[PDB]
């Protein structure tokens, strides 16, 4: 009854009807894995029993993705319904994107598109990447899963991605920080915020400088060294 | 949670059980700490239908790690709408089963 | 799920051995095409150097081609690499004499002019972000005297383009040119033997 | 057929290998609930 | 063929065929890459990349998981679709053209979307 | 020759206009960014506080 | 004789001289970028450095 | 970054990156070698051994195995060292000269000796 004793625990974390006040109690168990063994037999029980899983990987935290999520198969069971309006349209299909994307760099480790779509999931990569302790805002999240999808980082390097999210974000909190307040308050991006935001983003884009300041805006020995000649029969002049 | 990766590919919503799980030294432990502090925003506005107050359980823990989450807590605020569970490496099975 | 996984990469370490053991035997018989190729060429070579050691004995040697610069500042090198990459480092010891026979010109004290044919080498040079100035890649399997005789007719314009030339000014001809030519290329000493070598090609 | 699965530029009799091996895997393909006589069976081998 | 009837029967038979080589190439393409793979090796890669990626459909259920309402393909449909993609009429179109969409003229649409032309 | 030289003059006189502008535009973003920044510091003050 | 010569030096240098004049507006706008990136980087530092020093007094 | 500071956190996480793609490259060069790797991974893989090389160290427990005395490295100058291996400054080097040595002084001394000057 091993699997039991989880489920039984697991299942009290419930969201209960507005008859029984609308409280709420949110899960989050944590599980060990040994040498990302997640057929063990812990693992796999509490698998089946939550709401979807983030799993994280020793490979991709080395590789600088941090936090290690393996995107193709953390999934969550609630989906947009766990989500703002606005970052539902924004994130309607980033993680499939991102499992695509990982596909093809896989097999393309080749035509137009798809160089498109390792160059979009690059940058995708690098945008989900956040340091410790440094939280985010959903509406600031928004701006940047913005950035992401809507393709604004495509005339930005990979490397200066993670940095210009942070400058755009210093800047729209610095001045129009009403685009901020419209969506927490709305809880969605307006048509006429997204062109605010649009044109925010252009602009910003002139004052950026990539890594190399690039625009973001739109002793072999002689005797070796054998020698080609012409055999004349002649004496030696 | 804060955290990008989370909140738009993986959304986690109220009354929803989501498992961290993955060896160890991922990270795992600073994604649920960074959760709990997330919500200081939250627990000042002083509204219980946006308050949310955390219940961190240490099953077999080092006490000395329990000590240090117990300190991040603390120095983000988190620790007023905080509760901790503490089970750890030192007691008996019968604690360690019975924590969560 | 240890022994599915080993199980998976036994099956695919099969597969990737049966493709290598046929690439290997196809390899062989390229050898030998490529040896008959160099044997169908022999006869040509050898009579028209004949034919050029009469016409040197009978004449004057002022042709500008056979004449060498002063104080000269800048070679010509043409590196023949690969298209394909499954050759195991036919392509780094070929970069690695250019990379000497470079290094050679600037003792000189003369600036290499870069020519590449096949891939590789323009993958390496891109990345080392040293200009190609010219470069002719899908032949280097089967090499016909086309992509020859256009390589070294550019060859030759450039270097007599450098003839004219006074410092860095193209001079009365009204492009820079070189005034020396080298190939590096790997020679095929024997079946077991494969050396790169450099070899001036001019003056 | 199947030692030369693997692989045009072989031996005139490596090629006739590759090709009678294909053909002899198309023939011992059968089709469910259609068992041959051994007449007929003998007559397709041949 | 008995209960389906032969051109699906066919059809379903060539598709499998197609996902099965492709599944044995599919660690050759991983280490020696796709360009040391045959002519017809690689255009079978092709289709096959293609022919998984039209498997995919864009569900009605799914719609809270991706935003995208699902659709309906008809048994008809799907059989000429995949006749058509396992006799190489759509290897002109970008893969990403038949990812989680509906049947034809969705493809079609999508294909477009992204600059193709069916 | 003329339409050239007409060009470069527009193009650097251009030039130099959108040169001040994002100047003094940025020189904008840093007050603005220096003032949030002395505001979250006050904040984290009081926190200590 | 003067006139063709002078005219070939004028088709010359009016191609040259365009594109140096489109080089110039490029450089121009590239250092006027490397002013504001200076500017932007140098006033996060002096906050960063504010918000420091006045923590670390909170804290005495 | 909190408590070794900034820059050793960075050249800790960049060696481990470094390390961590070699890893990765290990199943295509147990088959394939290095040469039919990228120019950029072909220049990590060089840098990768040079660095997992100049991890070892000749430990003062030591003596007793090989006979050779121990060294002690300055922790700031091991983060500059490995800050210069991860940019690339000793890449010229052989890889014999980074193993069981201590500082960038025993690094020079050893790189002569083989041949390749600092
Ligand atoms: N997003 C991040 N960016 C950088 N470092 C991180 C990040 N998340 C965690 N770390 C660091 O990774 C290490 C492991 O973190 P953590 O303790 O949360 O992991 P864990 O899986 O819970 O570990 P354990 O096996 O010790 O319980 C710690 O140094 C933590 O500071
Ligand atoms: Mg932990």
């Amino acid at each position: 009854d091993v699997f039991y004793l989880h489920s039984r625990l697991l299942e009290r974390c419930a969201k209960l009807s507005d008859e029984l006040g609308g409280g709420s109690m949110t899960g989050l168990p944590i599980i060990e894995t040994k040498a990302n063994d997640i057929s063990a037999f812990i693992p796999t029980n509490v698998i089946s029993i939550t709401d979807g899983q983030c799993f994280l990987e020793s490979d991709l935290f080395n590789q600088g993705v941090r936090p290690a999520i393996n995107v193709g198969v953390s999934v969550s069971r609630v989906g947009g319904a766990a989500q703002i309006k606005a970052m539902k349209e924004v994130a309607g299909s980033l993680r499939l994107d991102l499992s695509q994307y990982r596909e093809l760099e896989a097999f393309a480790a080749l035509d137009a598109a798809s160089k498109a779509q390792l160059d979009r999931g690059a940058r995708l990569v690098e945008l989900l990447k956040q340091p410790q302790y440094s939280p985010l805002a959903v509406e600031e999240q928004v701006v940047a899963i913005f950035l992401g999808t809507q393709g604004h980082l495509d005339s930005v390097p990979v490397e200066d991605v993670q940095r210009f999210e942070s400058e755009l974000l210093e800047h729209v909190k610095a001045s129009h920080s009403d685009i901020f307040d419209g969506i927490r308050e709305t809880k969605k991006l307006s048509e006429e915020a997204e062109e605010k935001l649009v044109s925010v983003i252009n602009e910003f884009k002139k004052g950026f400088q990539a890594s190399d300041g690039s625009s973001v805006v739109v002793a072999l020995d002689p005797e070796d060294l054998e020698k080609e000649s012409v055999k004349v029969r002649k004496p030696a002049p | 949670t804060g955290i990008k990766a989370i909140d738009a590919m993986t959304p986690i919503g109220r009354g929803q059980r989501q498992l961290i799980i993955g060896d160890r030294k991922t990270g795992k432990t600073a994604v649920c700490v960074d959760t709990i502090l997330n919500q200081r925003e939250a627990w000042l506005t002083g509204d219980p239908k946006q308050q949310v107050r955390c219940v961190y359980v240490a099953i077999g823990q080092k006490g000395t790690t329990i000590a240090s989450v117990k300190r991040a807590l603390e120095e983000g605020g988190a620790m007023e709408y905080t509760t901790i569970v503490a089970a750890p490496a030192s007691d008996a099975a019968g604690f360690k089963w019975l924590a969560p | 799920a240890t022994l599915r996984e080993l199980r998976g990469r036994i099956r695919s370490a099969g597969s990737i051995k049966k493709i290598t053991k046929a690439q290997e035997l196809i390899a062989t018989s390229r050898i030998a095409k490529a040896q008959a190729r160099v044997e169908a060429a022999r006869p040509y070579a050898a009579e028209i150097t004949n034919m050029l050691t009469e016409l040197a004995g009978a004449s004057a040697l002022d042709h500008p081609l056979l004449v060498e610069r002063k104080q000269p500042k800048r070679a010509g090198v043409l590196v023949v690499s690969s298209d394909r990459g499954l050759c195991g480092a036919y392509n780094a010891n070929v970069l690695r004499r250019a990379e000497e026979l470079f290094s050679l010109l600037r003792d000189e004290g003369k600036d290499p002019v870069l020519y590449v044919v096949g891939r590789k080498a323009l993958g390496y040079f891109s990345f080392r972000q040293r200009t190609v100035v010219e470069s002719w890649t899908g032949f280097s399997e089967r090499p016909t005297y086309e992509n020859a005789r256009e390589i070294a007719d550019t060859l030759v314009n450039a270097f007599m383009a450098g003839a004219d030339d006074e410092g860095d000014d193209a001079g009365a001809d009204g492009i820079l040119g070189v005034d020396e030519l080298h190939i590096v290329f790997t020679e095929f000493r024997s079946m077991l033997s494969q050396t790169a070598v450099a070899r001036r090609a001019a003056p | 057929y199947r030692e030369l699965e693997a692989f045009s530029d072989l031996d005139a009799a490596s090629k006739a290998q590759l090709d009678r091996g294909a053909r002899l895997v198309e023939l011992l393909k059968q089709p469910q609930y259609s068992p041959l006589a051994v007449e007929e069976q003998v007559v397709a081998i041949f | 063929p008995a209960i389906v009837g032969d051109e699906h029967y066919r059809v379903a038979q060539e598709v499998i065929r197609i996902l099965q080589r492709y599944k044995d190439l599919q660690d050759i393409i991983a280490i020696l890459g796709i360009d040391e793979l045959s002519e017809e090796d690689k255009q079978l890669v092709n289709r096959a990349r293609r022919i998984e990626r039209f498997l995919s459909q864009n569900m009605m259920a799914a719609e809270q998981f991706t935003g995208q309402p699902g659709s309906t393909v008809p048994l008809k449909e799907t059989i000429e679709a995949f006749d058509k993609l396992t006799k190489g009429e759509f290897d002109h179109l970008p893969e990403q053209a038949f990812f989680l969409i509906g049947g034809l003229d969705d493809l079609a649409k999508k294909a477009e979307s992204l600059g193709a032309k069916l | 020759l003329a339409d050239a030289d007409a060009m470069h003059a527009k193009a650097l006189a251009d030039a130099k206009a959108e040169s001040e502008k994002v100047t003094e535009e940025a020189k904008q973003d840093s007050e603005r960014i220096a003032a949030q920044l002395s505001e979250q510091a006050g904040s984290e003050a009081e926190r200590i506080k | 004789e003067a006139m063709l010569a002078k005219t070939a030096a004028d088709n010359r240098k009016s191609a040259e001289q365009v594109a140096a004049a489109q080089a110039d507006y490029e450089k121009e706008m590239a250092e006027a970028r490397a002013q504001a990136s200076a500017l932007r980087d140098e006033a996060r530092a002096a906050g960063r450095s504010v918000v420091d020093e006045k923590r670390a007094q909170a804290s005495g």
